[PDB]
């Protein structure tokens, strides 16, 4: 009873998440061929942190994270360690020590369409930074100015996200980009996620 | 603060058609609420169109739907009012207007300068 780990439910998932409300699948005692991923003409960035990715399918982790959801562009270079920028301080937070893989695409052809795609947010406004793979999917009215907001959006209270409004004839920087991060576990235990 | 850059409008014959462009600062579009009124000679300011940039969703009045399309461009902070089949009662101040909410059936609370639109029978 060997199991192929469920990539093809990340990668080719149907919908993906706003990256406030970023998606984590856990991936467990399965076998994947990560040779078959990094060799894949399909993706516009593949870059690894902590591991070598042509060493992926001789090690054994504990668990492997697939966190998922769309970005511009021009913010795929966030997704890094040591990254700042809207989208690393309060949307999705790399650690320095992460190990691990980033891997995006241009989603263009499903993410925007003509009259716009606004269904996409992000957080553009938070009191601190995301501590590294924090989640927040709060929405409380953010005081940019001096008057107290009172939870009342208005002027200088903000609702904290905005929408993307994806348009297709933008330039790449402005399309839409799906993204998938794989944490690689490496906690003192029986390693269970496995190359072939 | 908050800045509305107004461009286009001028004078354009009977049937013609225009593009106002409205260009937000101090503001990020893709939450609030954007618009524009006019105010025809001997008429009230009144509403001609408005865009939620949270979700896209339009409105218009009576006189407007049809021949104006409202549209916008988050990433581009700009917002399109595109003017075809234009009538000497279009004759008007066109002003760009935001909101501080995300409902265009709110209150406006930044206004534009405003551009004269003239259309010649
Ligand atoms: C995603 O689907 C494509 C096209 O069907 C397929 O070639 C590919 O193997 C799938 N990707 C993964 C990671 O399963």
């Amino acid at each position: 009873i060997t199991n192929l780990c469920p990539f093809g439910e990340v990668f080719n998932a149907t919908r993906f998440a706003s990256v406030y409300a970023w998606n984590r699948k856990r991936i467990s005692n399965c076998v994947a061929d990560y040779s078959v991923l990094y060799n894949s003409a399909s993706f516009s960035t593949f870059k690894c942190y902590g591991v070598s990715p042509t060493k992926l399918n001789d090690l054994c982790f504990t668990n492997v994270y697939a966190d998922s959801f769309v970005i511009r562009g021009d913010e795929v270079r966030q997704i890094a360690p040591g990254q700042t920028g809207k989208i690393a301080d309060y949307n999705y937070k790399l650690p320095d020590d992460f190990t691990g893989c980033v891997i995006a695409w241009n989603s263009n052809n499903l993410d925007s369409k003509v009259g716009g795609n606004y269904n996409y947010l992000y957080r553009l406004f938070r009191k601190s930074n995301l501590k590294p793979f924090e989640r927040d999917i709060s929405t409380e009215i953010y005081q940019a100015g001096s008057t107290p907001c009172n939870g009342v959006e208005g002027f200088n209270c903000y609702f904290p996200l905005q929408s993307y409004g994806f348009q297709p004839t933008n330039g790449v920087g402005y399309q839409p980009y799906r993204v998938v991060v794989l944490s690689f576990e490496l906690l003192h235990a029986p390693a269970t996620v496995c190359g072939p | 603060q908050v800045q509305l850059v107004e461009s286009g409008g001028g004078s354009v014959q009977a049937g013609g058609s225009l593009t106002l462009s409205c260009v937000a600062s101090g503001v990020t579009l893709g939450r609030h609420a954007i618009g524009w009124f006019r105010q025809a000679p001997g008429k009230e300011r009144e509403r001609v169109s408005c865009i939620r940039t949270f979700d896209g969703i339009t409105s218009y009045v009576e006189s407007t739907k049809g021949r104006f399309t409202i549209s916008s461009n988050n990433a581009m902070n700009t917002v399109y009012l595109q003017m075809n089949s234009l009538k000497p009662e279009d004759t008007a101040v066109y002003f760009c207007a935001l909101g501080v909410t995300a409902a265009c059936s709110d209150n406006p609370y930044f206004w534009g300068q405003g551009t004269q639109v003239t259309v010649s029978s």
